[PDB]
């Protein structure tokens, strides 16, 4: 289990951590949250108290390094840090322990909701996608546009996420134009999984990266592409019977884990009917057609 | 974006621009079977394609063969439509390529912009128009090419014969339309008035009667006349 100090807590925010987050008040006595379950990818993130505008966080796995959060109070905003010196690691944590100022990252033994939401997401490939190659962890908040946005302007704090694009010349062969646009099978399996992703678990990393940013951040270009990559299996009358199973449990703890309140904006109702109900895929999603239909039946 | 009564006159600037009209493409008589249900005979359709400004009409003719062991050929004419346009542009020499193809049918848009990924520069653009190009096959001549076709075939019309000699392109599509709606409105009254009096003859290498300027007034007029009427007669006011 691993420790994630911070220096002090200067302004009142709300700190998140995975699923899990905690009002932390302007000046209380916070040093950390402790208890933290390695062998998952983690994202630590914020919401002043003050302007509840900009979400922001930190991807990172511990197994990667010692890091910490400190507040920069030119740049206003929590900041996480890597310490190389072990023993100053050590020590700084075991003091704020001793005097029980961390908070216990709370997992319920039952639970496993933090593994299915993250069972492929790669750290590595993270920060080839939110590039920055001088930290091993990654900053991710609400506004930072992806790659293909900007095509439709900073390209250092871009979200350079797989672009699909269903009109592409990627997308569509040339002679097999109304095959392809109609069953996107070709582009799925040798164009995306055979040519870029490699297999399918990159393909359920990405997408589950995406929703996380989405969900945690309300970054809209990561809804985007998450329900793009949604839709481009839902689109494809050849999925391997493997894929169609795991994307039916992935989607379900996704669908499971968005706030009630929050699905207006983070379901894309095009994209759902597709899947559950017009598309090739229809009868090949149960688990998450059960959970859609009765926990969001107004958006069908 | 779209097109509609207010973007009205940049059909006739210089930008090359086309309209798309599929309607025509498949066409079926529905009938009944021995055993009593019903089955549908494909004949002949065709693609209308025209040049607002310089009456330029690529008829592209869809010969029954095209649908043989096909499914779904109602979706599939969209795609085919699609494909055909393509291939038209393409066999045309970079200067005559339009800049913009308008479809008459929100359903054309996909299969177009997909079949025409190889051309970024040119728009595909929908309207809000309701443009009465289907009564195409009310036009003898046209209906006639493509009801004798034995194989895809296209053929070249101007459909403004030498009327642009005369008036100009805004006008002249003005016409077209008047006489094409009046076509759809009531076809039998429509020709009628188009050929009652056997002294004005239709050239062998036009698709209209040579009218007068004088006579053109006139039958314009009665053309109104009838679209008002069937409008009466269909609503009754
Ligand atoms: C750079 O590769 C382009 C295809 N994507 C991947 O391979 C990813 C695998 C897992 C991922 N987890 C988080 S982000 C991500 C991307």
């Amino acid at each position: 289990m691993n420790t994630v100090p911070f220096t002090s807590a200067p302004i009142e925010v709300t700190i998140g951590i995975d699923q899990y987050s905690f009002n932390v008040k302007e000046n209380q006595p916070f040093h950390g949250i402790k208890d933290i379950p390695i062998g998952h990818v983690h994202v630590i993130h914020f919401q002043h108290a003050d302007n509840s505008s900009m979400r922001y966080g930190y991807w990172f796995d511990c197994r990667m390094g010692n890091f910490y959060i400190q507040y920069d109070p030119k740049d206003g905003l929590y900041k996480m840090m890597e310490e190389r010196d072990g023993a100053k690691f050590e020590n700084i944590v075991h003091n704020f322990k001793e005097r029980q100022m961390m908070v216990s990252y709370p997992k319920i033994d039952e639970d496993d909701t933090w593994y299915n939401l993250t069972e492929f997401v790669q750290m590595d490939k993270i920060r080839k996608i939110v590039r920055k190659d001088e930290n091993q962890f990654s900053y991710v908040d609400s506004s930072m546009t992806t790659v293909q946005e900007n095509e439709l302007s900073d390209p250092a704090h871009s979200l350079n996420y797989t672009v699909i694009n269903f009109k592409s010349r990627e997308a569509i062969r040339p002679g097999h134009e109304m095959e392809d646009f109609l069953d996107k099978s070709y582009y799925l399996n040798t164009v995306m999984l055979q040519g870029i992703f490699k297999n399918s678990s990159n393909y359920f990393g990405e997408l589950q990266f995406a929703f996380l940013n989405a969900m945690f951040f309300g970054n809209y270009g990561s809804s985007l592409q998450w329900h793009a990559m949604i839709e481009l299996i839902c689109s494809s009358a050849t999925v391997p019977k493997h894929m169609l199973d795991k994307l039916d449990e992935i989607l379900y703890y996704q669908i499971k884990t968005l706030p009630e309140q929050y699905s207006d904006i983070l379901l894309n109702e095009r994209v759902w009917n597709i899947c559950l109900y017009s598309s090739f895929q229809k009868n090949s999603l149960h688990n998450t057609e059960k959970i859609m239909e009765n926990k969001y039946p107004e958006l069908l | 974006g779209a097109m509609n009564s207010s973007n009205y006159a940049e059909l006739f600037n210089n930008d090359i621009k086309l309209f798309v009209d599929d309607t025509n493409v498949y066409r079926v008589t529905v009938h009944k079977t021995f055993e009593g249900n019903v089955a549908t005979k494909a004949i002949n359709g065709c693609i209308f394609t025209l040049n607002p400004k310089t009456g330029h009409l690529f008829l592209k003719i869809i010969h029954t063969s095209v649908w043989a062991g096909q499914k779904r050929l109602s979706q599939l004419a969209k795609w085919k439509t699609a494909e055909e346009v393509s291939a038209l542009v393409r066999s045309l020499p970079k200067e005559e390529q339009p800049k913009q193809i308008i479809v008459t049918r929100k359903a054309m848009l996909d299969p177009l912009e997909v079949h025409m990924l190889d051309f970024p520069n040119i728009a595909i653009r929908p309207t809000e128009l309701r443009l009465p190009f289907s009564a195409a096959m009310s036009i003898d001549k046209l209906s006639d090419v493509v009801m004798k076709a034995t194989e895809p075939q296209m053929v070249l019309f101007n459909i403004y014969d030498d009327w642009l000699d005369r008036i100009s392109s805004y006008t002249a599509f003005s016409r077209l339309t008047l006489l094409l709606r009046a076509l759809k409105t009531n076809e039998e009254s429509a020709k009628m008035i188009l050929l009652s009096d056997p002294t004005i003859t239709i050239k062998s290498y036009h698709l209209w009667p040579s009218f007068t300027d004088e006579q053109w007034i006139t039958i314009e007029s009665q053309m109104r006349d009838l679209i008002l009427t069937e409008y009466g007669r269909k609503y009754n006011v």
